[PDB]
DNA sequence: GCACGTGGACCACAAACGTGAAGGGTGAGGCTGGAGGAAAGGCGTGGCTTTCAAAGTCCCTCTCCCCTCAAGGTCCTGGACACACTACAAACCCAGAGTTGAAGCTTGGGTTGCATAACGGATCCAGGAACAAAGTCGGGGTGGGGG
DNA sequence: CCCCCACCCCGACTTTGTTCCTGGATCCGTTATGCAACCCAAGCTTCAACTCTGGGTTTGTAGTGTGTCCAGGACCTTGAGGGGAGAGGGACTTTGAAAGCCACGCCTTTCCTCCAGCCTCACCCTTCACGTTTGTGGTCCACGTGC
């Protein structure tokens, strides 16, 4: 489950706060829901282009399609920075 | 006696402020089993499943009620009529 | 709101107790997390005992010490009569470019020119004294000494020829459980601008955005605390206006590499704060594009402060 | 861990295994899990941030489902992303139509 | 039965917990003189308050004070009033502590430096961001020499914000020249110039070396200070450095200073180019005292 | 099992309408609402039972309810997913 | 316990007496040794008269 | 006899309660207050009003 | 002229029986390219895509107008108002 | 170019509304309709352009329009696929 | 032919291949495509029968999208199954509300 | 590239021998076939996953059909798939 | 009469209490990551030629534009009644408890299964020719309104 | 009810698309081998079912008042319907060359394999936060009694 990471994230955002178990379950459900949305959209995109591999391009496209523009810009920036830092080291 | 509607406003504030289930769980559970038997008899249910059903039903009904209220307002009306529900559902 | 009120008051009692426990634990030495409240009180008990014993048997002076050392262009240094260094203040790195670890345990005469070793050996070895049971050593006129010598500078490239600085030692001889000399060392040549060599925080960072002319388009709330300039003081100006002379070329190379790759990490470089200090930095860069044609629109720059040790290591 | 190499909290290994399962494609490009983990972590951060704000605005220190509902229905973009989503004990925004107000 | 039994051990472990805590509260109280002197059982809350209230350096103080030079002063940012000054100011400005404390630094400043000190006093373990450093002219009790040039270095500090700083009267002459046997770093100052040679940036070492304060150089041409005997050579270097990225080092040359005399300098020059625009930003110079 | 539709009390309907911001209710709503709820809930139940049956199980699990709601555009958080 | 109740009771009576003395001290035609009830009656009359006379000044 | 004296003490304490309420009636703050005030509070308010 | 409404009913019959596009093609193409330029320039478009857009738009608009008509009827109106459209979209 | 939204003429909107059985129309409708249609078109076009861009093409094909409509919940038959 | 074995028109081989594509699963039982093809053929037959009836009602002998629109929108089950589909050149059902008719 | 025009046409001749089909209508029908295929395949995939099954069988299809299709259509389609699989298994 | 006493009142603290929530520790093994290799996916170069862009011209439908006048939307007014609000009575829901065992879940055994590959083979797909369908224009029949 | 006008559907002619025939293949199908996914038999324990008792908040039923919904009259202005004129649309035709598609060669990316070892998960123990009661004491008061 993602409880560990949800908690750690909160400890980076609002260190002075805690989470009810029900809220934590809600976050797990939400994570899996969004994961499914993106993975399915990316699967379609690969099919629409007869590709066999899902890459950061497909995810960026699926994000731009799925998310509203504001969140899409920030999320694309985050994915870009993460991939940049990872690949650079 | 307070005036008709004033207590209704206090109730609206109360129930919007609260988050608890508004349907009685045992009536709901027996209604579920009364429906489910039609599809399969001798069927068991996880209590959590029954709770999920109730929450989904209350959420769905609350949304439909809000839409219906908008319909009544459009008709420049306060009391919601089955016409309003039917129009919302048709839309 | 009756019982909500009583519960508010009781939760407030709870809160006040928690606040006092946190305050009590915060002042301790060797601080750590995950201590149970009983452990917090026990460590406070032990700390009260230890502090009371050490003090009984004995603006802030730290800020005054920093201010005066900086104004004098100086650093504390302590060495044994044998010439071996035993302690030095970190400010030495900003003044002579040697780390404390490069100095401690090493012979001072490795940094003093060989033509002047006899003088400093005479200074250290000719003085000998035994104190009474009543008077501290630093207060006796016999132990005070003022003298001058040259000292070698450190370098980032060992190919550079040996370079030195003339300095004045102002200090006193002191006994340790051997006899050392400890002094405030002042550079004879004043240093009106200097480099910060150690980051005063574990990590600190600031962000900005730059145009295709490298002019500031944005400065975050974390920059002014680090560099001393407010956003409006930098907006529209070129980033190059704040970089160090020698690092201008390497930073041009880094921005050429960034134009080549669109993203990456920079070399180390220096930035001139409003407080007249060069601070060493390393920056991560990436570029954003105008959807209508996928061409650049702005560069984003994330600046991290780094230590002179990490600089000299690479 | 690749997450550490990316400075991320989320388990990139798990994400890659999950994408390699579920039959979403024949192959997975190595950058895809990192990108997705970053997106998930970002959305999580936004949601938790709004939730903590809601809690503090009501002097609470613990996030409960009501806070999530409030945050999600108040935030327009999340309300779009999650318009049809339902939350246990979520409740509603205290919306009252002006025509209903007494005078 | 098993549930009740499981609750006994746990609840009495919680009893052990409150017993431990009360024991430690009492012990902590014993270590607080006021709590130990108080007869009554002080409540855990009051006990904790009193505990947090209840919770070599002189060698170092002498080690640094004996090495001290110039004078320390404190001036309120909102005030401009000198809140404190060390006795050594009487060696420097010839005004005493009593002549300075309770009075505003700005009349002791030269009228053209008052604005600069005000800009420095604006807000934005002493951190580099709060750091401030400036040259200025300060009045003296015995007089053109009614003012002297002081280097002031300090940091901003807090209810009334203030600058805590040292003012030092450095000799503009260079005592103890370097020995020929030893490679010693000569004094230097960095400056940047527009195409025509007008100062667009300069440092404080330029004020120590040239006596001119920064505003006295900015907005003026280097040709106003070059000596005519070297202006031909320096102009040749200027014409050359405009065409190349290479660092060009001049010969030794004379440069005029505030008091009207000349000093000998040698400079390294280059025209820096911004890669994003492929354009020369400005001439960069490092000057060196000969 | 009979008449459990009457188990949905007029006050329960009133409370739900109040949570929906409704100020006034026509009596016909109570039966209209009971019918609408029966339809909605029966469809959800049919789907959940279909999941249970395919799984060859004799107990309905919350995951089946979640799938039934999901496929009907009624995604629900709080019961796993 | 009984000592502390005695202390708080004497404190109660001392506070009451201090207040009675302060109240009576502001009156016109002041004289000591007045009974508590007389202090309050004269204070009542004094407040009435002073308030009326000041308001209608 | 002691009963008569103690009930004279009651007459006195009743007279004092009555005059404390009357004094309160002349103090605006006391006249406005809702709860049955404790004696010291009434007298403090009275000396504050004068 | 005929009395208003009758000819409108004739028009309604005509357009319900018909299947062709009721919009002008070239204005539609220009509007599409006017919008599309904002997302990316130098774009090329298959006429099939243009026709797909035209059909989808007319279908969507006609469905929305049907719901709007229902709302107006509910409001006891023959004439549709922007509020009807807003309400239908919101629902 | 610009201002082609006014190219959606009032008679065209009249025809459309009449196909929706609309007997009468208020003038305010036409601008409101133009705005709604502009929003609808903008969304569909954004999605189609996104598909095209990911495919690295420069030409919009009806298949992209159909994929956009599909993911928007509206399915159009008869344009391939 | 598999279709012949099942007494069907639709190609079982194509359906089976399409199921192995799309990453729908790791394995596919032999009877799966048969059942699916039968269902598809049945639905196709329903639609085409209704469409031909509509064409005959419209005195036509070839199916056009108008006929498909009318048929699908008239059959309640198909209408529920396909309510959110749009049909090229389909038109609309000739529905007019009584309130709009003259009286 | 592949389409179902052959089988659509043969089925048409089964239901209405006297009747033909236009290419526009044929495109409609092909889009429909593909859409239904996608619906069923996706639902069956989810079903198999929900049950940690790697194989799709006629049970998964029958369940997806029951979930997707309205009642009457579901009964007939289930009977048809049953008959088809029965005959195919016998043959 | 006052002060102190005791009972009483009231306040609030103070502590423990146990319960509920949470966290720390230890076990622990599953899962992540790395090495090593194979070979498939993708990048890259070089070429073509299909499709959309872009435009021209004429005919013409459709749009632009203007006015009239009745019908529809709207405002304003009045009635009553379906609904809300209070009340007492009741019940079944809620809570907590007990009791029973069908089914969930794990283990081990064994099988039937479907994938995969090679190979066989013939129905399907690209293309060529002929016929029917589709597009465009004109005529006839049907449907509704107005007189 | 009958006549006139407008619209809707059908019919005819011309051009383009689809269907049927022909050749080559590879999609479809078969038979084989293989490793194993899953069914099956079996046993073990759990969670759900089922039931009861007791409490009491919620629910049901009943009575009374009015705010809301509805109908109605009546204004007046907005849209519709038509006429009439004019323009860009629509249809059809044209050409240009850019972009998407294709084929060829290289190589390097990630699956697959096996392993190593530690982070995340489960359980177990322990602690803290919390309400909440209560203990407990103090502040203070109301009026007794004593001094």
């Amino acid at each position: 489950s993602y409880s560990i990471y949800v908690y750690k994230v909160l400890k980076q955002v609002h260190p002075d706060t805690g989470i009810s178990s029900k809220a934590m379950g809600i976050m797990n459900s939400f994570v899996n829901d969004i994961f499914e949305r993106i993975a399915g959209e990316a699967s379609r995109l690969a099919h629409y282009n007869k590709r066999s591999t899902i890459t950061s391009r497909e995810i960026q496209t699926a994000v731009r399609l799925l998310l509203p523009g504001e969140l899409a810009k920030h999320a694309v920036s985050e994915g870009t920075k993460a991939v940049t830092k990872y690949t650079s080291a | 006696r307070y005036r008709p509607g004033t207590v209704a406003l206090r109730e609206i504030r109360r129930y919007q402020k609260s988050t608890e289930l508004l349907i009685r769980k045992l009536p709901f559970q027996r209604l579920v089993r009364e429906i489910a038997q039609d599809f399969k008899t001798d069927l068991r249910f996880q209590s959590s499943a029954v709770m999920a059903l109730q929450e989904a039903c209350e959420a769905y009904l609350v949304g439909l009620f809000e839409d219906t209220n908008l319909c009544a307002i459009h008709a420049k009306r306060v009391t919601i009529m089955p016409k309003d529900i039917q129009l919302a559902r048709r839309i | 709101a009756k019982r909500v009120s009583r519960n508010k008051s009781e939760k407030k009692r709870r809160d006040q107790f928690n606040v006092l426990i946190k305050e009590l634990g915060s002042m301790l030495p060797g601080n750590a997390r995950k201590m149970d409240k009983s452990t917090v009180l026990q460590k406070s008990i032990d700390f009260l005992r230890k502090h009371k014993e050490t003090t009984a048997q004995s603006l802030s002076n730290e800020e005054f010490t920093q201010l005066m050392l900086e104004a004098l262009d100086g650093f504390f240094l302590a060495i044994m009569t044998d010439g071996s260094i035993i302690y030095v203040s970190e400010s030495v790195t900003s003044l002579l470019e040697h780390l404390p670890s490069d100095l401690v345990d090493q012979s001072i005469f490795n940094f003093i020119p060989e033509g002047e070793h006899s003088e400093v050996y005479k200074i250290l070895s000719t003085h000998l004294l035994e104190s009474d049971s009543l008077t501290p050593e630093y207060l006796k006129s016999k132990n005070q000494l003022e003298f001058c010598c040259h000292m070698l500078r450190g370098t980032i490239d060992p190919k550079e020829p040996s370079t030195y600085e003339y300095v004045r030692f102002i200090g006193n001889f002191k006994s340790l459980t051997r006899v050392c000399f400890v002094a405030t060392v002042r550079l004879a040549t004043p240093q009106f601008i200097k480099e910060m060599c150690t980051v005063e925080e574990p990590n600190e960072e600031f962000t900005s955005r730059h145009s295709l002319e490298w002019k500031f388009l944005f400065l975050d709330h974390r920059a002014p605390p680090i560099i001393g300039y407010l956003p409006f003081e930098v907006l529209g100006t070129s980033g190059y206006d704040y970089y160090h002379v020698d690092d201008l070329e390497n930073l041009a190379k880094c921005h050429e590499h960034l134009m080549q790759y669109g993203k990456g990490k920079s070399c180390y470089y220096r930035f001139l704060t409003k407080g007249q200090q060069w601070i060493w930095l390393q920056t991560h860069y990436y570029i954003t594009y105008h959807q209508w044609n996928s061409r650049p629109e702005f560069i984003v720059c994330t600046h991290t402060v780094v230590s002179y040790a990490e600089v000299r290591a690479e | 861990t690749r997450s550490s190499r990316a400075g991320l909290q989320f388990p990139v290994g798990r994400v890659h295994r999950l994408l390699r399962k579920g039959n979403y494609s024949e192959r997975v490009g190595a950058g895809a899990p990192v990108y997705l983990a970053a997106v998930l972590e970002y959305l999580t951060a936004e949601i938790l941030e709004l939730a903590g704000n809601a809690a503090r605005d009501n002097k609470k220190t613990r996030i409960i489902p009501r806070h999530l509902q409030l945050a999600i229905r108040n935030d327009e973009e999340l309300n779009k992303l999650l318009g049809r989503v339902t939350i246990a004990q979520g409740g509603v925004l205290p919306n009252i139509q002006a025509v209903l107000l007494p005078k | 039965g098993r549930i009740k039994n499981a609750r006994e051990a746990h609840s009495q472990i919680e009893k052990r917990r409150r017993d431990k805590m009360n024991s430690f509260i009492d012990e902590l109280a014993s270590l607080v003189p006021t709590c130990n002197a108080m007869s009554r059982k002080l409540d855990k809350l009051t006990v904790l308050r009193m505990a947090v209230q209840h919770m070599s350096d002189d060698e170092l103080k002498h080690l640094i004070l004996r090495a001290a030079d110039g004078f320390l002063f404190v001036v309120g940012c909102d005030r401009g009033k000198i809140l404190f000054v060390s006795e050594s100011v009487f060696k420097i400005l010839n005004y005493s502590q009593n002549d300075l404390i309770g009075q505003s630094l700005f009349d002791y400043l030269h009228p053209k430096d008052i604005a600069k000190v005000k800009e420095q006093l604006s807000s934005s373990r002493l951190c580099s961001g709060a750091r401030r450093s400036f040259f200025c002219r300060m009045k003296c009790n015995r007089p053109r020499k009614s003012f002297c040039t002081i280097h002031s270095t300090g940091y901003l500090k807090s209810n009334l914000s203030c600058l805590v700083a040292i003012g030092r009267l450095h000799s503009h002459m260079v005592p103890q020249p370097a020995n020929g046997e030893i490679r010693v770093k000569s004094m230097e100052y960095v400056s940047r110039h527009a195409i025509d040679g007008k100062f667009v940036f300069v440092d404080q070492r330029a004020t120590a070396i040239l006596a001119y304060l920064p505003q006295e150089l900015l907005g003026t041409s280097c040709y106003e200070y070059f000596h005519q005997d070297d202006i031909g050579h320096l102009a040749e270097c200027h014409r050359q450095v405009l065409q190349t990225r290479e660092k060009i080092t001049t010969n030794c040359y004379k440069f005029k200073i505030k008091d009207g005399s000349f000093i000998t300098l040698r400079s390294r020059w280059f025209s820096f180019m911004n890669p994003w625009t492929k354009e020369v930003e400005y001439i960069v110079s490092t000057n060196t005292v000969v | 099992l009979r008449d459990n539709i009457q188990g949905i009390t007029k006050p329960a309907i009133r409370r739900l309408a109040r949570r929906g911001g409704v100020k006034r209710i026509s009596g016909l709503i109570y039966e209209e609402t009971r019918g609408v709820l029966k339809v909605f809930l029966e469809n959800v139940i049919r789907d959940a039972v279909t999941y249970t049956e395919h799984a060859k199980r004799k107990t309905v699990t919350a995951m089946d309810v979640v799938y039934a709601l999901k496929r009907q555009g009624r995604t629900l958080y709080g019961f796993g997913g | 316990k009984r000592v502390s109740r005695n202390k708080s009771e004497k404190k109660r009576r001392d506070q009451f007496n201090v207040l009675i003395k302060e109240l009576g001290s502001m009156l016109p035609g002041n004289a000591r040794k007045m009974d508590k009830s007389t202090v309050l009656q004269k204070s009542i009359d004094f407040l009435r008269k002073h308030k009326e006379t000041t308001a209608q000044s | 006899a002691r009963e008569a004296h103690s009930q004279i003490e009651k007459r006195r304490r009743d007279k004092m309660n009555s005059f404390i309420d009357e004094l309160a009636s002349l103090v605006p703050t006391c006249n406005a207050m809702s709860r049955k005030l404790d004696k010291l509070t009434v007298l403090r308010m009275a000396v504050q009003h004068m």
